[PDB]
RNA sequence: AUGGGAAAUGCUACGCGGUAGUAGCAUGCUAGGAGCAG
RNA sequence: CUGCUCCUAGCAUGCUACUACCGCGUAGCAUUUCCCAU
């Protein structure tokens, strides 16, 4: 177990303690690193501690060489040599260490809390390799605090599916939904054994709380449900691809006369095709994930597979290509849990296929001949290199929009984060622009787009219908719990259960709630279509239902309205609870 | 009583409720340098 | 057309206890010096 | 050599009061944050 280093990338074999992934380092790269950091701990072929079992000194500054094994100065050997070199650490090669000095800012990576925006936005801007070693362990500081959660100190079961939910004091109680995976561990002062994977999302009303495991008795008392952490592995291949720029095609075969809509983008296809890879910068709504399908049809002949971020937009994916393509070329391929339902009519996860779709987290390791990634705003760089390093191909495709909302990223809690720093395509994005751009929002009639290009977006944005005349609107405020428990507005929930009959073909009209609270009591009120934003992302419907609990940092989002907003197409009806923001939009009050 | 673990400890406090004292930054973290001068002497008793 | 609302960061008041420092009280012993009586 | 007394010093103990901080406990008042995917 040998390798290069990274400031230098030498070859050495010298590793750090306190850094978390444990990386490798040269001499001088390390003994640079521990002068500047507190990091006191060196890796070889054994660990560094004084070997006088009366003495325990792990720290470099000063070790003794006593005769084959390290020691103190108190127990150091009359014949001895310390081995802290001149300026370096002895050890595994010296006579071949280059030297390179950016060692700072990989001090910062080891040292900064991901709590500032500064350390984000730095990180996205050193090496390549430093770029992966920072993903990775901002992966792991993640992994580590989520599972330092919540220790569910149960008392009460109500039923076969629905407990009763108490916690501990102390540690972070996480929230319930089908994404969290939790198990209970029976402490009967022995056997403590997983009770299965049990996922938990809260009940209808009241006190109680719905369970499900893949085993499933009826829970004892003295049980908990402690949330663990899945491992982190490291990666090689680069983020990002390097250019090249070609004459004639890359060998893809063409279908004459098949659409219209396309042969005005064959010259965009061609484009792509004279390069390596390109890229899809453009607002929601217009020719994104359907700019897809016709490029598709321009070279529907070779065995792909593509993918997505998120669940519903590739399940649309699929829906659209059933439309469009033939059904017996494109697979969607599913993972073992399927906690979160999928496009339950195609082939049940058909790795031999020529166009294959699938998850973010549950690709395979095969190739294809060219791909196409979902929303790189929700996605990181790490994923980015993880999946070059699983799937490598001869073309690349990727889309993507700034103005949508990116990742997560709970731990940083201070500032905003720029579009372009989302990830390092979004960078590359921002700063050479677009591949191939599409700007006319074609779901959307010409109001929507009206207020959008008016408000958030530049004023260039265009439409092709007509106002439908299905803008309504409502301001009044309500009240909700003001002390934890997410906020819920029920008085609006009421209001809205009062009035819907008026409407008549909004029985149907996609209910949104963020909030997860919000968003399971609407439908256990009524049963509207419920659905959240983040969840609704790249995904589109006739009638929608809006609604705004509260103000708060969240709900005040400028993005999070406007990709709301993007995915009406004839119908919808929504709610504020602030002033300026009901008055910024124009359309009609009710 | 000087070459003691609990002088050290307080004077390490000491240090740091100072430096933060000069920086004056929350009331909070001042809570927190009182509290910290506090145990310091809980210990140094 | 219904008698089912917390996490707690912050302020104030009271009490407890501990710790330290200060003053006062009583005593118990020790040691020393001195005087009276037989 | 026994008994009585004075004075001084030290110690130690007990008890009382005061001062500071702490945390607790209680009460009151008031705020700050507001949560999402696998
Ligand atoms: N050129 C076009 N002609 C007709 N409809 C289009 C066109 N481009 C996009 N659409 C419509 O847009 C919908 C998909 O949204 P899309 O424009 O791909 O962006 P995104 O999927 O990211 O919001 C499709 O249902 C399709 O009907
Ligand atoms: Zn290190
Ligand atoms: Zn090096
Ligand atoms: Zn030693």
């Amino acid at each position: 177990a040998v390798g290069a280093c990274v400031l230098c990338n030498s070859q050495t074999s010298l590793r750090c303690g306190a850094c978390i992934r444990r990386p490798f380092l040269c001499c001088k790269c390390c003994y640079d690193h521990v002068i500047s950091t507190s990091h006191k701990l060196v890796l070889s072929v054994n660990p560094y501690v004084c070997n006088a079992p009366g003495c325990d000194v792990t720290d470099v500054t000063q070790l003794y060489l006593g005769g084959m094994s390290y020691y103190c100065k108190s127990h150091k050997p009359p014949i001895s040599f310390p081995l802290c070199a001149n300026g370096q650490v002895f050890g595994l090669y010296k006579n071949t260490c280059v030297g390179s000095d950016n060692v700072t800012d990989f001090n910062a990576i080891a040292t900064c809390d991901w709590t500032n925006a500064g350390d984000y936005i730095l990180a996205n801007t050193c090496t390549e390799r430093l770029k992966l070693f920072a993903a990775e362990t901002l992966k792991a500081t993640e992994e580590t605090f989520k599972l330092s959660y919540g220790i569910a100190t149960v008392r009460e079961v109500l039923s076969d599916r629905e407990l009763h939910l108490s916690w501990e004091v102390g540690k972070p109680r996480p929230p319930l939904n089908r994404n969290y995976v939790f198990t209970g561990y029976r402490v009967t002062k022995n056997s403590k054994v997983q009770i299965g994977e049990y996922t938990f999302e809260k009940g209808d009303y009241g006190d109680a709380v719905v369970y499900r495991g893949t085993t499933t008795y009826k829970l004892n008392v003295g049980d908990y449900f402690v949330l663990t952490s899945h491992t982190v592995m490291p990666l090689s291949a680069p983020t990002l691809v390097p250019q090249e720029h070609y004459v004639r095609i890359t060998g893809l075969y063409p279908t004459l006369n098949i659409s219209d809509e396309f042969s005005s983008n064959v010259a965009n296809y061609q484009k792509v095709g004279m390069q390596k890879y390109s890229t899809l910068q453009g607002p929601p709504g217009t020719g994104k994930s359907h700019f897809a399908i016709g490029l598709a049809l321009y070279y529907p002949s070779a065995r792909i597979v593509y993918t997505a971020c998120s669940h519903a937009a590739v399940d649309a994916l699929c829906e659209k290509a059933l439309k469009y393509l033939p059904i017996d070329k494109c697979s969607r391929i599913i993972p073992a849990r399927a906690r979160v339902e999928c496009f339950d009519k195609f082939k049940v996860n058909s790795t031999l296929e020529q166009y294959v779709f699938c998850t973010v987290n549950a690709l395979p390791e095969t190739t294809a001949d060219i791909v196409v990634f979902d929303e790189i705003s929700m996605a990181t760089n790490y994923d980015l290199s993880v999946v070059n390093a699983r799937l490598r191909a001869k073309h690349y495709v990727y889309i993507g929009d700034p103005a949508q909302l990116p990742a997560p990223r709970t731990l940083l809690t201070k500032g905003t984060l720029e579009p372009e720093y989302f990830n390092s395509v979004c960078r590359l994005m921002k700063t050479i622009g677009p591949d191939m751009f599409l700007g006319t929002c074609r779901r959307c009639p010409a109001e929507i787009v009206d207020t959008v290009s008016a408000l958030v977006y530049d004023n260039k944005l265009k439409a092709h219908k007509d106002k439908s005349a299905q803008c309504f609107k409502m301001f009044y405020k309500g009240v909700i719990t003001h002390d934890v428990s997410s906020a819920i507005n029920r008085p609006q929930i009421g209001v809205v259960r009062e009035f819907l009959t008026r409407n008549p073909a909004w029985r149907k009209a996609v209910f949104i709630s963020p909030y997860n609270s919000q968003n399971a009591v609407a439908s256990k009120i009524l049963g509207l279509p419920t659905q959240t934003v983040d969840s609704s992302q790249g995904s589109e419907y006739d009638y929608v239902i809006f609604t705004q609990t509260t103000e708060t940092a969240h709900s005040c989002n400028v993005n999070r309205f406007n990709v709301a907003i993007t995915r009406a197409k004839v119908g919808i009806l929504c709610i504020m609870s602030d002033r300026d923001l009901y008055d910024k939009l124009q359309f009609t009050s009710l | 009583f000087s070459s003691l673990p609990s002088y050290a400890a307080f004077a390490t406090a000491q240090e740091a409720y100072e430096q933060a004292v000069a920086n004056g930054d929350s009331e909070v973290v001042l809570k927190k340098l009182k509290k910290s001068l506090n145990v310091a002497k809980s210990e140094f008793d």
